[PDB]
């Protein structure tokens, strides 16, 4: 492994980006 | 390292995937 964890370390945080927006465009979905 | 590709194939997955319902969502609530 030469940038594993970088790559991985790296997906892992815009996963969660994404998956924190998820929840925002469904709370205003969910709410309206 | 054990699961590289492994873990890097389900990060894009869920990443992609993320998106893709993110992008439906949002062009609808952007209509909405």
């Amino acid at each position: 492994c030469g940038g594993v964890q970088a790559e991985e370390q790296k997906l892992i945080s815009e996963e969660d980006l994404l998956r924190k927006r998820r929840e925002q465009l469904k709370h205003k979905l969910e709410q309206l | 390292c054990g699961g590289m590709r492994r873990k890097n194939d389900t990060h894009q997955q869920d990443i992609d995937d993320l998106k893709r319902q993110n992008a439906l969502l949002e062009q609808q609530v952007r209509a909405l």
